[PDB]
């Protein structure tokens, strides 16, 4: 009757066990109290060196965009991200999930994700012609 | 008389460890081997991917998934010729005979579709005469012979045929819809988790 | 579990027929019917000869044949060649748990040559070995063909446990074969036992000999 | 189509080695792939299995803890990471392919030792004659060279003069991890006493040299 | 260069001659060792047999068909990478240069998805810096290479 | 697996000829069948050819009208019923399974000889003894077998006594559809005129036995 | 107008490689691409040693391979054997009308020994049979190897175009080759002539007999 | 099919513990866990010492135990005692179809004394028997413990196949073994040959005798 | 690819009908059927004489047609004349990818004289040649007709590979043809070879010559 039960089973809140019945069901109400989650390098200075694109911008699926940029040079500082429709005048319509990246020592590369506004725009990493810019396109 | 075999329909299956092979998005379609072998059942799907399990690009990614599929047990279903059907009709008379003589004094009779009259000649009594013909026409239609290793049935041909399992023709011929007792779990990453279901 | 029996030797003359057979427990080559076999000449890769019982790949010879009756697997060698002589292998996929297991293996010895039975030389523990407080018994077994023997040692004449060890055959300079037997021993167990024996069982045949303190 | 293995060796009980086996002749990145072993004296053994993608691991409770299996379709490289290495490790191991549920094609395989040994010279002794007459007129003479490592020992008898019935035997390896041979050569018997035989037994590894005459 | 393949769909396809095996009613079912391999296109049916096509009875008799098939002609659809698109740019200077010496005077600047400037220098004139960047996003969505002969 | 052939012999044109295949090691009814025939100095053709169940029947051109092919699955035999037969049609009968849509399985063959040349002894002949000495003392002789039809004949020298350094051709075919052959033996030169040398040719389908001599 | 060609016969010694090739007419083996090759030794079964231009079926060596290109499929045998000297067909399936189509056969011959030149013996025509009013020449070749042999007749000096009845060479038992020529003619023919010369050919090197009237 | 093996010969010394195996194949013992154990003397009645892997029947004496695992089902022995000299027979329900099966009987040796060597007293065959176109050699074996003895007859060195008859070791009175073994020939087969032996082998150690023909010339 | 393979060498009577074929050997031939077929005489242009296999250019006489069937496009000649003596090739539109490919090379031959076997003068090396360490075998073929010559040099049994130069076949004075055949060597070959055979073909029938050391 191993077939039966299966059939009668079809549909029913699966468990599975290792070395402990592990449940595939049911969710967890949170309540995360934020007011003491403070951030690290407020006080660094920006980096105003010459930036690399480790990993270009790619589509993350949940309407982000996430990126890996190296400072090889400009020990200790926070990288400037911003995101745009105009390359003139650096006005951020875009929402920086990453709140101030930091570089920590010399020759790192952070990951930076953010979330463009809708349509044609601009992705502007830097602060001189030393600044990295990649146009994007979200539907 | 040796009914002629037309199916056999597995109901207990034994499988393999499952394999897979996978791609990242926009890298190609996966390949197995196993893929192009007539007794193994594969799903080819597409998996959720991105830089937190291994790729550079977020998207769905070509990932196959192959089982070894042989037969543990199956029903064997035979196919019947109505006009083969053969039957034997034992006869006696009343005259005195005690119970332990009865097996000796029994005439047993074999009828064919096609056999005429057929003769019960008792020594001393004469004889008598018997004309015989089966009756299979409201239990023996659209029908098969399915048996188990123990047991047997007659069923309908077209309920055997509608059967959600397994089934095969004759010689060592592939296993056709498999996926009545293998079934494959959505994948996760880069695996893809077998389900049996069982006998 | 799982383990895969098959005899350690089997030997044929040239043109002749040959089975190797592969044993196991209850599962094992009954579930699945996936057993392989393989063959490896000394130094080289094994190479896949058999595979699902009775499939041959390509380009194996159609003398190499395969069989399966229940719990046995069975490699049969029609016409014998002088290249046949290898090691044969014996693998099955027992179950999702083991996955893959082997049998010990076969030496196959085609006969390209005539017998041989084991000739034997015991020698005692020597004096100048007993003055460091040891003794070893050294049992050599030369011109044995074909080169597969069993090694027995007798406490005067009961079967010894502890303190045996036996090489394995190599060639001899003349297409034959040798093999050496070493009983370490403490000087007390030489004194005190009446005598010992090598003794060598060589195709169901046996030679012995026995040396005293 | 060849699989081909290196960076087997000596090591010691607690050491550690890693395996590399190079594959070309097909795509590797398609293929399962399986490290195999065969002890003195025992079967063969599958130890690590690996999928195409490398996702999937498959290691034996024996060295579950101990061996990392892995891969690099880019190089065609597949690595066996062996730690705390124990003495039943040592093996002769092989780099095999796996396709249709079965262990497909093979290499010629590298060798694994471990040992806890050390250089040691021989001890050498006498294998007084004794008879090998059957009628007659033969005796057996011989030599055991003992408890050495490494290989090999060379024996001579008599500056390798008498080289008519000589007969040096393969070495055994004992559980201590140390060789033992024994050499022996066939003479008359009325021609014991009017000749004699020494043992030119000679082990460079240790620079030991010894000359041991044999008497009845 | 070099994108993965991913499939290969027939456009054209030759077919041996069928080969047929039949059974009468209640006879079981028809068999072709063609039917096993999975480069054969087989169908299952059943056919109208009686006294005047050589069966006792009157019904449905097994019928199987098999031919081989085999692709004359194919189209291959490779995945392309986003990342691994290249591009070629040419640049030159209005100096004075005669027609058939522009190709000498042309600098031909390679970028990759993630190069960084490319610099064209003339001499005598010193040299121009290039940012550049594709524009593949609504151009190069979800799509294969597909070709033909 | 095998298929055994019979029927094949000797026939004028216009006769008739029936053929059988009998077929073991496979079940007969799920396989096509087919048969194929190869003329001397001509290339292989299938030139019949019936499904498994014997509802698709195939001919070529060449015998449409005249052969017919049948099986009897029952007793697992293939026949070619062979009828008006012409000297196209002489040649080496195969039957042949198929499947896969190739010619799988082959026989033996049976040879089928269609001749309008009559029976007819031959005229056995003496072929006199020149030098072939090439230095020396060896000299050649042999008969002559002319005009004769069908195979076979047998040669033999002195009832079958002289054996060493004999030779016998195998026979020619003439235009006229008539076969010749030839014998030799030979023997020294100084032996010449010392013995008898009488050649035996022995012709069974028109009961002949000449043994004629060989002398200068 | 739709089969296949493939060399009378090629050659090779122990060891080296061989290659039949087999040319069909652009569709003949060019069409469904599945060209079986078959093995025949004389008086036995063809056995099938390839099938669909390059598979092998179960038992055959991996010395057997085959490759298509085009017009020609190609069975090429590595490692030559003594077994392998034998009769190789090739075999393509055309098209659904005439479906299959062989070739006309290739002898493979292995060089197993060496060279040997043919010995000849030229016999004139018998008394007996001119006094039955016809003449024959019989011109018998033996004992060379290979069984490659031009035979050629003469009157006086002058090539016969007639009459010439020759035999295909035929395997000895100790593995050399033998074959016979006949020359009938009148004889008047004969005594006509001054000679004829039965001469034959083999690798080159030409042997020659003459006979007389006398 | 259902098989049942287990070994020959098994051998302790009393107060040690002993274990018989019993070897089956597919079903015979783990399908149904149902195997039982019986020990008969040579002669009396068979005994029923143990059913159903574990359980014991009433009066069995608790030293007897027994287990299973897989195929596998073992009796063991605990104060061994020179009452346990004796044959056990395995048994176990296969299956439906056949029923039942039994092994093929183990014979325990209890080391309760010492170890004999085969005492070997070869014959050769009489004139008076050679008159009458017939020759047999007798190997006659006896005072031997253990009864545990393999008998082999060569033919000047070779091994011989056809003829040759064997006895099983009969007890004596003096509590050890004896056996005879016979070997058939013709005449002319021990003349033509340069000598015939028997071989006893007995715990390893062997032991052989030799005849050669002679003549009253 | 694409090869277009035809007879070196055909010959005709006058008022006889010629065949020359071309055989196809590539992928993909018989697929645009333009076959076309040229003439040329002795140190003069190439002549159109067939295109499209059957179409004849304006002018062409009647006597030239062609055809094809399969992978064969034939060159069919009536009513052959002292004329027609010249080469004539074959050609034929491959693909797209390479174009037009050429044959072999056919020269027609006009019996407009009787068969002349090939005689043939073979000489050994001068004792003056190997002194200055080289020796050259020497084989002059005169009076043949036609000029269709096949030429093997052979060391004691085996056709020699390497140093063998053949010519062009040089017309006579006596309207005949004569080729020259030189085999370059070294000394030591030449002594250790028990002999070397020059061996010359013309119309089936072959001719020997033989020197030795």
């Amino acid at each position: 009757q191993e077939g039966s039960l299966k059939t009668a089973l079809t549909g029913a809140m699966r468990v599975t066990k290792d070395e402990l019945y592990k449940l595939h069901g049911g969710h967890v109400s949170c309540r995360v109290k934020l007011s003491a989650l403070t951030l690290k390098g407020t006080s660094y200075k920006m980096c105003t060196d010459k930036m690399s694109f480790v990993k270009n911008p790619t589509d993350t699926g949940h309407g982000t965009v996430v990126m890996q940029v190296k400072v090889p040079k400009g020990a200790p500082c926070k990288i400037p991200v911003i995101v745009a429709d105009d390359l003139t005048a650096a006005v951020n319509k875009g929402i920086l999930v990453t709140v101030n990246p930091i570089a920590s020592t010399n020759d790192d590369e952070v990951l930076i994700e953010v979330n463009p506004p809708f349509g044609d725009s601009y992705i502007i990493v830097g602060t001189g012609d030393s600044r990295l810019t990649y146009q994007w396109h979200k539907e | 008389d040796g009914p002629a075999e037309a199916r056999k329909v597995c109901y207990s299956a034994v499988l393999t460890h499952v394999k897979i092979n996978d791609k990242c998005p926009s890298t190609g379609e996966a390949h197995l081997a196993e893929e192009n072998d007539g007794d193994n059942a594969c799903k080819r799907t597409y998996s959720d991917r991105g830089w937190g399990n291994g790729c550079g690009l977020f998207g769905k990614g070509s990932i196959v998934a192959c089982a070894k599929f042989t037969c543990a047990k199956s029903m064997s279903l035979f196919e019947v010729d109505q006009t083969k059907i053969q039957y034997v009709i034992r006869a006696q008379l009343h005259v005195g005979a005690k119970q332990e003589n009865w097996n000796t004094d029994i005439k047993t009779l074999k009828f064919d579709a096609l056999s005429g009259s057929q003769e019960a000649e008792f020594t001393g009594y004469g004889k008598a005469t018997l004309e015989c013909q089966v009756q299979t026409a409201v239990d023996f239609g659209n029908s098969y012979i399915a048996e188990m290793e123990k047991d047997s049935w007659i069923v309908d041909r077209q309920w055997a045929q509608d059967l959600t399992l397994p089934w095969q023709s004759g010689s060592g011929g592939i296993w056709r819809e498999m996926h009545h007792l293998v079934e494959f779990e959505p994948p996760h990453a880069a695996t893809i988790r077998v389900l049996a279901l069982g006998n | 579990q799982a383990v895969l029996t098959q005899p350690a030797s089997v030997s044929g003359s040239p043109g002749q027929s040959i089975t190797i057979s592969c044993t196991g427990t209850g599962s094992n080559i009954e579930t699945y019917n996936l057993v392989s076999w393989y063959q490896r000449h000394p130094g080289k890769a094994p190479k896949l000869i058999l595979y699902e019982v009775s499939e041959r790949p390509s380009g194996v010879s159609n003398r190499f044949s395969g069989s399966k009756s229940g719990n046995t697997a069975s490699l049969t060698i029609s016409g014998l060649q002088a290249e046949d002589e290898a090691d044969y292998f014996c693998c099955s996929y027992a179950d999702t748990n083991i996955f893959w297991v082997f049998g010990g293996g076969t030496h196959l010895t085609v006969l390209g040559q005539p017998k041989a039975a084991p000739s034997v030389t015991l020698f005692p523990p020597s004096s100048e070995e007993l003055q460091a407080n040891k003794a070893t018994l050294v049992c050599l077994i030369s011109d044995f063909y074909p080169g597969a023997v069993t090694v027995a040692w007798k406490a005067d004449s009961s079967p010894v446990k502890a303190g045996v060890e036996t090489t394995t055959p190599s060639k001899q300079s003349n297409n034959k074969y040798a093999a050496s037997s070493y009983l370490s021993l403490t000087p007390e167990q030489w004194k005190s036992h009446r005598s010992y024996s090598c003794q060598v069982t060589h195709e169901g045949s046996t030679v012995e000999k026995t040396v005293a303190p | 189509v060849q699989l081909v293995e290196s960076g087997g060796g000596l090591v010691k009980p607690g050491g550690s080695l890693r395996l590399s086996c190079a594959a070309s002749g097909f795509i590797f990145s398609d293929y399962y792939m399986m490290w195999i072993r065969q002890a003195p004296g025992k079967g063969l053994e599958w130890i690590s299995y690996i999928s195409s993608s490398g996702s999937q691991i498959y290691y034996t409770e024996s060295v579950k803890g101990r061996f990392t299996i892995s891969r690099d379709n880019g190089k065609n490289l597949l690595y066996l990471q062996m730690n705390s290495l124990r003495g039943e490790d040592t093996a002769l191991y092989y780099c095999a392919t796996e396709t249709g549920w079965r262990i497909d094609t093979w290499g010629q395989g590298t060798l694994v030792t471990v040992s806890s040994a050390s250089t040691k010279g021989p001890s050498v002794f006498p294998l007084a004659p004794s008879s090998k007459s059957t009628s007659g007129g033969t005796a057996a003479l011989g030599c055991l060279v003992k408890d050495y490592f490494p290989e090999p020992v060379t024996v001579s008898w008599n500056s390798g003069a008498l080289t008519s019935g000589v007969h040096t035997f393969p070495a055994v390896l004992q559980s201590s991890g140390l060789y033992s041979l024994s050499s022996v050569v066939t003479v008359p018997s009325s021609s014991l006493g009017t000749q004699t035989y020494i043992c030119n037994v000679n082990h460079k590894p240790s620079n030991t040299k010894v000359d041991k005459r044999v008497e009845p």
